[PDB]
RNA sequence: GCGAAGAACCUUACCUGGUCUUGACAUCCACGGAAGUUUUCAGAGAUGAGAAUGUGCCUUCGGGAACCGUGAGACAGGUGC
RNA sequence: GGUCCGGCCGGGAACUCAAAGGAGACUGCCAGUGAUAAACUGGAGGAAGGUGGGGAUGACGUCAAGUCAUCAUGGCCCUUACGACCAGGGCUACACACGUGCUACAAUGGCGCAUACAAAGAGAAGCGACCUCGCGAGAGCAAGCGGACCUCAUAAAGUGCGUCGUAGUCCGGAUUGGAGUCUGCAACUCGACUCCAUGAAGUCGGAAUCGCUAGUAAUCGUGGAUCAGAAUGCCACGGUGA
């Protein structure tokens, strides 16, 4: 219960156990199990050491938690730096890819404060 | 409805007539997967703003032919929601009839 | 072998001009199919009423395509040109196949 | 602004249609914009012929307009010229060929497009219109007509307030469908403005 | 969209009673038919009862 | 009780609103629970108009005033839906 | 409505078991216009109430219900100022329609993992006169017989049967 | 993310910048091509994308190759 | 012989062929369990088939089509009192009785324009 | 969720700039030219400059047509009130 | 009869169906009530019984309601500009307020596999099989069809099996990053969709308020117009069904 820096449920299936790591979900989490022979359906107590190991390099394949989250902050912080719309947007705290702002906008505004 | 809207339909009209139809070979056979993708594709997807561009089939706007309204129309009949209803109380659309069910 | 299909906007007059081919292809030869109905097609048009707002005052409408076979099973050669010289009732249409 | 057109309401049940062409949906249309234009200029220039109502019908790459007037004789002119010369204009703004026919109406006092025509240019050469609107109803019911009526609409005589006035007679029987009503609008272009005319005339059951 | 309730048989009677509990000591805006003016005047003598037996 | 202005023709200045606002406000508190007023303002080439609908536990009620001056107008319609509302009040009070 | 005793319409029985109460009470549940998976819960819930009671389920579920059909239900009215409830009887076609409800909604409160499980045991403590729907009865019951005092005018529930 | 083959430049924007490139750094280059991608071969320029009522110049740098030429000018204006 | 009843129900139309055989029912080649016998309401079938004796008497060869589940439930219905028609009204006499030869005439109603699915108006609310 | 039965350009009527004036659309007068077709330069394009190609319908023949340019206005035009 | 048991093939014109013509429902019959009247209540027969269900049909008028931006038109105003052409932008801005909807808050459910049943419609610079390539949106080749034939086009809810065990969860799918596809000169302002990742509010909504009487409400999918592309709207159609 500890894969790529993490990874700790039990008593839950594999595929759906292993989407607690920040860089996966259902389809690369099927593809792990896929491309190391595991069952998707065993739970993390079931798995023997000599699985899980061999999972952590599988893991370690795709971008994880803290590569992502810099990654991320680094593509943001990248357009912010050059200034263009989008990042001109993300300066500001409003929707980047041209939703409506008259009304709605309001999971990137936030709550309400008048 | 400003009759030089009206002239400027039926010029987008004549050059969309003219140009394309006859040079659509620019992107319909040049710019396709073959084994002539080199600087004659981009030869290609640069020549075509060399060309008017009201010449492209798609800066229609496919108006009334009686009063040249913008808005509601119907492309079976070529004319607007007002000018059908207009000729269809009269009689003049061959058939066609009020509809209950 | 002649397939004879012709379309209208109205039943009273389609029925009339099939009339106007059955006696022609059973005046001279033989061995026609019926007039053979089929489906109607019936182009619904919908449209908003006011030159304005008011949306919920609209009109429908409808136009009715009616369709009929004929089936010339032997064609003659005083059919074929029977079929010839004798297309009237405007207001069907008519198209032979072969 | 809240009836059924009378015409438009029984086109299957009771009256014929102006237009008997098949079109399929490729040229019906352009099938239908010709049919207009040639309906636009005779009604321009057949304009003293007194036409009641113009059928258009389209057999086999061609055309026939059938000239429905009460003044045929100056329809045709001398000899049968203008025939002709409507139907070259004719011919060039359709599908060429054209025959043009005449179905001349012999009551002209019972057709509501030369009535609403009659009133429209007496209110253009500036009768009173209780006089002219009332001398239809009136030429309508001593020859035949089972209802007949007329609404005149506007400004009329040069109000500043618009108005309308209508004198019907008899039956005009709107809501039944097998009920024969001849219904039809003209507009008179006065010097105070648009003065609209519309009437009803109703002959019959069946 | 259905027919009509109580056919102003025992519909007349609730007039009456009606009618009768809320003042109205006319007796006089029954009905004029016989079968039901007579329980017009019917609910309204049971009605003057049920007045008697409260305020 | 929030109240909604709209002007057809008519410029809405911030003064103006103030006090038709104010006014609307010293009714409402007078008179009863009001949810929520809207308020039209037309200018017709003479006629200074004005509507008003508030929307009350009760249902609708609406007035119009014409004017001369606008101000005039709005202070005709206040005046009406004061009246209106004490006959809706006591309408449902009833006891 | 004004008018209109109306032309009234029957239902279809119940398939596994001969009654039109069941379905009734599938029509009750039947949320969403979906008849099938409502069948398959009063399936699931009367064969743990079988399993659950010993007894037979027909039996089961009528014995269940009839400790939660009412007899006086309140119609709230008002006079001047008061706005007085007044006990009417029920008649006996609302009377077990009005506890199927009951049972209904208790069930759909009570919160257990499934469906049949809740109205199993919502049924279970209805035969026990212990659950949910039995409070409810017992509170109809205490204000129409508390408001007792009020057999009146014409408005409600003409001479008898 | 669109345009699957080739990038879009215009006529008189890649014949301008070949112009202009050969011909030494030189004054702003007022374009009306808004829709027209970067290409390498215009890093260093001060072309002045217009915008509506401005051309408003932006020196062309490394990481705007990508993006295009309306990218990197507003319209609209808030407060 | 060969009996048939037509019988058809809310846009869904059977055809019943009976015949004295034995308890067997067909519906479009495949059996009633595998068909909807186990589905919703299989009862509807079988129903007419109650009122009078089936046990062993006559089998049924079905071909319904159009519809849904219970549409072509309700067309067979129908469908299996119309071929109750060598078995005269001393059957369908006591067969007007329990319903079945109705034909049930309600079909869906048309949208109507304005409303939104012919009865729900788009909620002109105060809030 | 109204005209709008579907605003990237067009639509589009609004704005900033770049242009035209009997005009983008219609008629009347005169003068030239077949119309049309391929290509270049400049410009954001409109536009302006060109480069070649092209020539029957009736003999009245500077034409009768269709079509295109310039000129004078009568006008045209206006989704302006 | 034949059968690669596929209406597939000879064949048949019964049945579904197509759609032209007719019949049928009118208080026609019976019993009671009623002024012997109109009528009402109940019954029979019948597919339907009391204007059978639904639609179309909107009286005289009101609101000097809406439209001079569909059009037409009286008057007024501009006519080297309020007219005309082009590029770029804006109509998509956003402290906020209101209206109409879609998706949810889950176990009557989510997910995975298998599988059953519709009606209506559209299609020629259009609809686009089959077969290969691609995880997929889609791409290449390319038949067929101006269509009861060909295509859009796998209906979905449902059903059987398995799992999830009541948690912000295997609910919810917003937002944002990366990579693409298609359309069109051209997807930056501002298109749709796909894939990977991200995983917000939301645990059923105070005061106030709306629709709905039966194939209705409520849910589930499908099609059309407008359209190069762009429906959570509109207009239609069926399924389940109180």
């Amino acid at each position: 219960a500890r894969i790529a820096g993490i990874n700790i449920p039990d008593h839950k299936h594999a595929v759906i156990a292993l989407t607690s790591i920040y860089g996966v979900g259902k389809t690369r989490s099927k593809a792990i199990l896929a491309a190391a022979g595991i069952a998707e359906d065993v739970k993390i107590s079931e798995l023997s050491e000599g699985q899980i190991d061999t999972l952590r390099d599988e893991v370690a394949k795709f971008v994880v938690e803290g590569d992502l989250r810099r990654e991320i902050s680094m593509s943001i912080k990248r357009l912010m730096d050059l200034g263009c719309y989008r990042g001109l947007r993300h300066r500001r705290g409003l929707p980047v890819r041209g939703q409506r702002t008259k009304t709605n906008a309001r999971t990137r505004k936030g709550p309400r404060k008048p | 409805a400003k009759q030089s809207m009206k002239a400027r339909e039926v010029k987008r009209v004549a050059l969309a007539d003219k140009y394309f139809a006859k040079r659509a070979e620019l992107k319909a056979i040049i710019s396709d997967v073959n084994a002539a993708s080199d600087e004659d594709r981009w030869n290609a997807v640069l020549k075509l703003q060399t060309l008017p561009r009201d010449s492209s089939p798609s800066r229609q706007r496919n108006r009334c032919r009686q009063t040249g309204r913008p808005h509601g129309f119907l492309r079976k009949f070529g004319l607007s929601r007002i000018k059908v209803r207009e000729a269809a109380m009269r009689g003049e659309i061959p058939g066609l009839k009020k509809a209950s069910w | 072998r002649i397939r004879i299909r012709l379309k209208a906007f109205d039943h009273r007059l389609i029925d009339q001009a099939t009339a106007e081919i059955v006696e022609t292809a059973k005046r001279t030869g033989a061995q026609v199919r019926g007039p053979i109905p089929l489906p109607t097609r019936k182009e619904r048009f919908t449209v908003l009423i006011s030159p304005h707002v008011n949306k919920d005052a609209r009109d429908q409408y409808e136009i009715r395509t009616h369709l009929r076979l004929v089936d010339i099973v032997e064609p003659t050669e005083k059919t074929v040109d029977a079929l010839m010289r004798l297309d009237l009732a405007a207001g069907v249409d008519v198209q032979i196949s072969l | 602004g809240q009836k059924v057109h009378p015409n438009g309401i029984r086109l299957g049940i009771v009256k014929p249609w102006n237009s008997t062409w098949f079109a399929n949906t490729k040229e019906f249309a352009d099938n239908l914009d010709s049919d207009f234009k040639v309906r636009q200029y005779l009604t321009k220039e057949l304009a003293k012929a007194s036409v009641s109502r113009i059928v258009i019908e389209r057999p086999a790459k061609s055309i026939r307009v059938t000239i429905h007037t009460a003044r045929p004789g100056i329809v045709i002119g001398k000899k049968g010229e203008d025939v002709e010369k409507l139907r070259k204009v004719v011919a060039d703004i359709a599908g060429v060929p054209a025959q043009i026919n005449i179905a001349e109406v012999r009551k002209p006092e019972l057709d509501a497009k030369l009535v609403a025509d009659s009133i429209t240019s007496q209110l253009e050469r500036r009768v009173m219109f209780r006089r002219a609107m009332k001398r239809a109803v009136q030429n309508a019911m001593r020859l035949g007509a089972k209802g007949i009526k007329v609404e005149v609409s506007g400004r009329l005589g040069g109000a500043e307030i618009a108005r309308t006035e209508w004198y019907r007679e008899g039956r005009v029987p709107l809501h039944t469908l097998r009920a024969d009503i001849d219904y039809n609008t003209s507009e008179a272009h006065t010097t105070y403005g648009v003065i609209g005319v519309k009437v009803w005339i109703f002959k019959g059951e069946i | 969209m259905k027919r009509q309730k109580r056919d102003r048989l025992e519909r007349a009677h609730q007039r009456g009673y009606q009618a009768g509990i809320a003042g109205r000591s006319k007796e006089m805006c029954p009905y004029q038919t016989l079968n039901q003016r007579s329980q017009w005047l019917g609910g309204w003598r049971e009605a003057m009862a049920d007045r008697v037996v409260m305020a | 009780m929030q109240l909604n202005i709209t002007g057809n023709n008519v410029e809405i200045t911030e003064a103006l609103r103030e006090f038709v606002t104010a006014k609307f406000a010293k009714l409402e508190q007078y008179f009863d629970r009001i949810n929520q007023v809207y308020v039209v303002l037309k200018v017709e080439k003479v006629t200074h108009t004005s509507d008003a609908t508030l929307h009350v536990d009760g249902g609708e009620l609406h007035a119009s005033a014409e004017g001369q001056d606008m101000y005039a107008a709005i202070d005709g319609l206040i005046d009406k839906l004061a009246r209106q509302l004490t006959k809706h009040k006591d309408k449902l009070k009833q006891h | 409505p004004r008018r209109r005793v109306i032309g009234q319409r029957k239902i279809l029985p119940d398939p596994k078991f001969g009654s039109e109460l069941l379905a009734k009470f599938v029509n009750i549940l039947m949320v969403d216009g979906k008849k099938s998976t409502a069948e398959s819960i009063v399936y699931s819930a009367l064969e743990t109430l079988a399993q659950r009671s010993g007894k037979s389920e027909l039996e089961a579920f009528e014995v269940a219900l009839e400790n939660v059909r009412p007899t006086v239900e309140v119609k709230s009215r008002r006079v001047g100022g008061s706005t007085y409830q007044v006990p009417v009887e029920v008649r006996p076609v609302r009377r077990n329609a009005l506890a199927m409800r009951w049972i209904v909604e208790a069930a759909r409160k009570r919160g257990d993992k499934s469906m049949a499980l809740r109205l199993a045991n919502e049924l279970s403590d209805a035969a026990e006169n212990k659950g949910t729907a039995v409070k409810k009865r017992e509170d109809v019951h205490r204000m129409a017989e508390a408001n007792k005092a009020f057999a009146h005018y014409a408005w409600l529930s003409l001479r008898s049967a | 993310r669109s345009l699957k083959k080739g990038p879009f430049i215009d006529l008189h924007l890649l014949k301008k910048v070949e112009k202009a490139v050969e011909s030494g750094d030189k004054k702003p280059l007022r374009t009306w091509s808004r829709r027209s991608t970067i290409f390498p071969n215009m890093i260093g320029l001060t072309i002045a994308v217009h915008n509506g009522r401005q051309h408003v110049p932006v020196f062309v740098t490394d990481e705007m190759v990508g993006h295009k030429l309306g990218e990197f000018a507003p319209t609209r204006t808030y407060r | 012989n060969q009996y048939y009843g037509t019988g058809r129900r809310k846009s869904s139309a059977a055809r019943v062929f009976i015949k004295p055989g034995n308890g067997k029912i067909v519906i479009n080649q495949r059996s009633l369990e595998q068909y909807f016998g186990r589905e919703t309401a299989r009862m509807v079938v079988r129903q007419p088939l109650e009122l009078v004796d089936m046990v062993e008497k006559l089998d049924l060869y079905i071909t319904v089509k159009g519809g849904g589940i219970s549409g072509q439930a309700g067309a067979i219905r129908h469908g299996i009192t119309r071929a109750l028609m060598e078995y005269d009204e001393s059957l369908r006499s006591e067969l007007r009785k329990a319903g079945f030869v109705t034909r049930d005439a309600r079909q869906v109603e048309r949208k109507k324009v304005g409303l939104r699915k012919a009865r729900r108006r788009p909620q002109f609310s105060k809030r």
